[PDB]
């Protein structure tokens, strides 16, 4: 939430 | 950490951030051992009185990381969970005896600058390091008071004889438990926290200058309080099952 | 992992971290 999101490959 | 300070880039390679797929959030620290696994504590995965029981699916490994909450492109690697491994006697019952777990990666993890496999000690190590007096290192991304940090924080503690470790708690303690942290008189203070946990009590071996991971950040009440000290597994005495799971499933 | 327990940014170059040297001076 608070977090930068990652790519959706991972 | 409490009272820590802002890690310096890649002072702690094998830092390893367990990280939840939804909602993505911080679940734990985590140490790279080799280019397939990761050691972290057992109540990281599996702790029945709050309904944790984390499986394979639920978790990614982010190693080589700095920022909390920043995605680092082009430095961390994103590693999928192939199995988890929660030791056996491991006591959520009780007092978390045995609290440690280990996990293997999908795929092997490439080192790095950012990303580099700690060691794990041999008994002569162990009993040359794990003294009352020596300090170790502590690095986590867990709240810096009992208010999240920006970076990997870390800070350095001494070992605690075990009768003051024993005195400072109503808890039992056993020989898989080591506790570290200064005490009121000495003045200085900091503590692992919450999120800390499962992350690496590291001491740097001045016989060949490694750095061996001698526990895992496993427990405490409140965090930094006078008169009380962080606990951690004591990674040389669960060896023998460190080594046997990655000698059968390895 | 032969390897192991040396970092890239300072054992493996020769630098010494900030703090590195407080827990030496503690290994009395
Ligand atoms: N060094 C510290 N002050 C410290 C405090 C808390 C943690 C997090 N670990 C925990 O919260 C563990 C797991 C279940 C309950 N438990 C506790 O610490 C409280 O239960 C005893 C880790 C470290
Ligand atoms: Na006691
Ligand atoms: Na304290």
């Amino acid at each position: 939430g608070d977090f930068e999101e990652i790519p959706e490959e991972y | 950490i409490v009272e820590g300070s802002d890690a310096e880039i890649g002072m702690s390679p094998w830092q390893v951030m367990l990280f939840r797929k939804s909602p993505q959030e911080l679940l734990c620290g985590a140490s790279l051992i080799s280019d397939r696994w990761v050691l972290t504590a057992a109540h990281c995965l599996l702790y029945p009185p709050w309904d944790k029981n984390f499986t394979e699916n639920d978790l990614l490994v982010r190693i080589g990381k700095h920022s909390r909450t920043r995605y680092e492109r082009n430095i961390e690697k994103i590693s999928m969970l192939e199995k988890i491994y929660i030791h056996p006697r491991y006591n959520w019952r009780e007092n978390l005896d045995r609290d440690i777990a280990l996990m293997k990666l999908k795929k092997p993890v490439a080192f790095s600058d950012y990303i580099h496999p700690v060691c794990l000690p041999d008994r002569e190590t162990a009993a040359s390091l794990l003294q009352a007096g020596y300090k170790g290192r502590v690095t986590g991304w867990g709240n810096l008071k009992e208010g999240q940090p920006s970076v990997l924080q870390v800070v350095n503690l001494p070992i605690v004889e075990r009768p003051v470790c024993k005195d400072s708690t109503r808890i039992r303690i056993t020989d898989n438990m080591f506790c570290a942290g200064y005490k009121p008189d000495e003045g200085k203070r900091g503590d692992a926290c919450e999120g800390d946990s499962g992350g690496p009590f590291v001491m740097k071996s001045p016989f060949n200058n490694r750095w061996y991971q001698m526990g895992i950040v496993s427990w405490g009440e409140g965090c930094d309080r006078d008169g009380k000290y962080g606990f951690y597994t004591h990674v040389f005495r669960l060896k023998k099952w460190i080594q046997k799971v990655i000698d059968q499933f390895g | 992992e032969a390897d192991c327990g040396l970092r890239p940014l300072f054992e493996k170059k020769s630098l010494e971290d900030k703090t590195e040297r407080e827990l030496l001076e503690s290994y009395i």
